[PDB]
């Protein structure tokens, strides 16, 4: 039974971050060599584990998060790091133990119009906590005067899209994030190497 | 870094014309254009967010266009109030979070207009102090390029003048120049002819005002 | 992460010993794995070691391993740089901040630093 | 309605600090971006840090280590600290509030921030006499040199003479001392008759000075 690792990678249409989509690893034979023996990441960096060790390892549990966002922005998908990804979209934690890979996706994300699918939130009140996921599409109150759910002065929709045109810089142009997170506990291991 | 270009960087126009400012990008940052007028003295205003979208508040004359490298904004018909610098500013950049263009001066368009030139010499109680300044006024000239020589024994000078040019008036729409050459009194008494030459479109030849020391 | 002063010496000998010392507050000094990020004059800044919460596992580049060991008490949220077998090489400003290790695609490890500051000034070591 | 309003800018010398403010109507600080963008004498407008709803705070850098923004939420006031000044940092600085791509709609009056070693030095008025060479127009004035801070004001007459007066904007000389001139076309029939006086007034000095202009 080997784990749908590919099902994540080599998917045709990713999520915005804002909604940023988890499947759950379980009950399989993962082969992580697939993902350390390739050349096309342009991130590959594993905290708390090394990839090698990684086929020698048995979890109970595995997380592939997966979402588009800027290059720019691919920092922010770091243990500690700040920024509107970080802060409102997606936040990983302190003491994280997992892989963030990234690729470029303006072969696919890009279009010559601009592709305006993808989406962060760009209003948000406090921070994220680790591993959040905020869908709320309600109106933004920057001021005294409530919004009453219409947009206006003080008043603005929190999500916000990518303008991802092929012609964009490096920074501006698309990036594919998957985030692997191994999780242990006190349960049967259903997740081991081969 | 991506680096923020604006041209012209002196437009003159007249109310009623059409004004069109360019905004260059060294790579591709897709619509995140800002549009924004300063007046002197005063903030600067947001015209123009998203590079095509119209702040509230704002007449309806200013639009914006563009996508990627190469942004526009124009003015439809020009208004007495719209003379001032335009700028653009890039969104949601890295390292820095916006990073604003040159700028570029919209200035009241006129007629051509020859400077006048006067010289004056060190004063003799600024003499006693030690250090001489030498003054070369362009009054009322238009366009606003002007060229200024500083000659001390028909020997070309540099690094010893300071220029001022004031803005374009409120009747006439001129501007005037001022330039200080600065010496040691020592120096100053070395010397015997001093002449300041102005280069311009009004004077078909080099126009040179000179005085010698002790007269 | 409020502030991290930083001490422990200035001119000194060559072949000698000597200690830096940096100071911590605002955070949980254990919970952070704390580094030592060294700065030559007119060369680039150079990350010469790297320590654990726990200290169990500490971490030293080439350039300067067997001679240097970095050692942490908790007890004070402080970080110490002990320099040892020294040569005019190491001469250079030595600054603290917290820490993170993550390994490539090939198993190397490498640090990337928190985004903070401790400002000092070292002139000779 | 809607305004922000700044404070805190002045004097100061290298090396030292100042906390510049923005008290917000229309708007509260807590709940959005909110950024500080100086602009030097005579030149662009550069950010200078930024501080988040989440409470993220990011700085230029040029500014990094030597700058803090800050907000307070009982007052609604953007702050920042600013030490370690460098003399580059001497500028007219504004407050306002970033809509990321929708831009800085709401912007501050501006408060100036002038680093400067340079002592507080009361002006000399030397004439800018007319020259002997006519019936038409003659050129007289007035240098205003070697005076720190700015601003100075000067006038023709006690202001009755405010037709042809030019007073250029001043420069700053390697001293960190600033230079200014004060010129007026004026008929040259009238320079054995009328009898034209400069006058200067630099208030940081307490300095007041009538100069008349005469024909050598
Ligand atoms: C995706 O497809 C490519 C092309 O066959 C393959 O090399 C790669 O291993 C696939 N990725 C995964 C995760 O299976």
């Amino acid at each position: 039974n080997l784990c749908p690792f590919g099902e994540v990678f080599n998917a045709t249409r990713f999520a915005s971050v804002y909604a940023w989509n988890r499947k759950r690893i379980s009950n399989c034979v993962a082969d992580y060599s697939v993902l350390y023996n390739s050349a096309s990441f342009s991130t590959f960096k594993c905290y708390g584990v090394s990839p090698t060790k990684l086929n020698d390892l048995c979890f109970t549990n595995v997380y592939a998060d997966s979402f588009v966002i800027r290059g720019d922005e691919v920092r922010q998908i770091a243990p500690g790091q700040t920024g509107k990804i970080a802060d409102y979209n997606y936040k990983l934690p302190d003491d994280f133990t997992g892989c963030v890979i990234a690729w470029n996706s303006n072969n696919l994300d890009s279009k010559v119009g601009g592709n305006y699918n993808y989406l962060y939130r760009l209003f948000r009140k406090s921070n994220l906590k680790p591993f959040e996921r905020d869908i709320s599409t309600e109106i933004y109150q920057a001021g005294s005067t409530p919004c009453n759910g219409v947009e206006g002065f003080n008043c603005y929709f929190p999500l916000q899209s990518y303008g991802f045109q092929p012609t964009n810089g490096v920074g501006y142009q698309p990036y594919r994030v998957v985030v692997l997170s191994f999780e242990l506990l006190h349960a049967p291991a259903t997740v081991c190497g081969p | 870094d991506i680096v923020m270009t604006q041209s012209p960087s002196f437009l003159s126009a007249s109310v009623g014309d059409r004004v069109t400012i360019t905004c260059r990008a060294s790579q591709g940052i897709s619509s995140y254009l800002a549009w924004y007028q300063q007046k002197p003295g005063k903030a600067p205003k947001l015209l123009i967010y998203a590079a095509s979208t119209l702040q509230s508040g704002v007449p309806s004359r200013f639009s914006g266009s563009g996508s990627g490298t190469e942004f526009t904004l124009t003015i439809s018909s020009l208004q007495p109030e719209d003379f001032a610098t335009y700028y653009c500013q890039q969104l949601n950049s890295y390292p820095p979070k916006f990073t604003f263009g040159p700028g570029t001066k919209v200035e009241i368009k006129r007629t051509v207009a020859a400077p006048s030139v006067f010289i004056f010499p060190p004063s003799d109680e600024q003499l006693k102090s030690g250090t001489a300044s030498v003054v070369c006024l362009l009054n009322n000239f238009y366009p606003r390029e002007a060229k200024v020589q500083w000659k001390v024994d028909n020997a070309l000078q540099s690094g010893n003048s300071q220029e001022s040019v004031t803005e374009q008036d409120s009747k006439d729409s001129t501007y005037s120049l001022s330039s200080t050459l600065t010496l040691s009194k020592a120096d100053y008494e070395k010397h015997k002819v001093y002449a300041c030459e102005v280069t311009h479109q009004g004077l078909s030849s080099p126009v040179t005002k000179s005085f010698n020391r002790g007269e | 992460e409020v502030q991290l002063q930083e001490s422990g010496g200035g001119l000194v000998q060559p072949g000698g010993s000597l200690r830096l010392s940096c100071a911590a507050s605002g955070f949980t000094f254990s919970s952070y794995a704390m580094g030592w990020y060294r700065q030559a004059p007119g060369k680039e800044r150079e990350w010469v070691c790297a320590i654990s919460g726990s200290g169990g596992s500490t971490y030293y580049a080439d350039s300067v391993k067997g001679r240097f060991t970095c050692s942490r008490d908790n007890s004070k949220n402080t970080l110490y740089l002990q320099m040892n077998s020294l040569k005019p090489e190491d001469t250079a400003v030595y600054y603290c901040a917290r820490v993170v290790s993550y390994y490539d695609q090939t198993g190397f490890v490498y640090w990337q630093s928190y985004d903070y500051w401790g400002q000092g000034t070292q002139v000779t070591v | 309605e809607v305004q922000l309003v700044e404070s805190g800018g002045g004097l100061i010398q290298p090396g030292g600090s100042l906390r510049l403010s923005c008290a917000a109507s229309g708007l509260t600080v807590s709940s959005n971006y909110m950024s500080w963008v100086r602009q030097a004498p005579g030149k662009g407008l550069e950010w200078v840090s930024v501080i988040y709803s989440g409470g993220s705070t990011f700085y230029a850098d040029s500014v990094k280590g030597r700058f803090t923004i800050s907000r307070d939420n009982s007052k609604n006031t953007l702050y920042l600290q600013m030490n370690s000044l460098r003399a580059e940092d001497t500028a007219v600085y504004y407050c306002a509030r970033d809509l990321d791509v929708y831009g800085l709609d709401v912007w501050g009056q501006g408060t100036t921030v002038t680093v400067s070693s340079a002592s507080t030095k009361g002006p000399s008025v030397f004439p800018l006499a007319p020259s002997s060479k006519s019936g038409g127009t003659a050129a007289l004035g007035c240098l205003v040199k070697d005076y720190f801070p700015e601003p100075v004001t000067v006038s023709w007459n006690s202001g009755a003479l405010t037709s042809g007066v030019h007073t250029f904007p001043a420069v700053l000389q390697s001293s960190g001392l600033y230079s200014l001139s004060s010129v007026v076309t004026v008929p040259s029939s009238s320079l054995g008759t009328q009898t034209y006086i400069c006058n200067v007034n630099h208030k940081p000095s307490n300095t007041k000075v009538d100069k008349r202009v005469e024909p050598k």
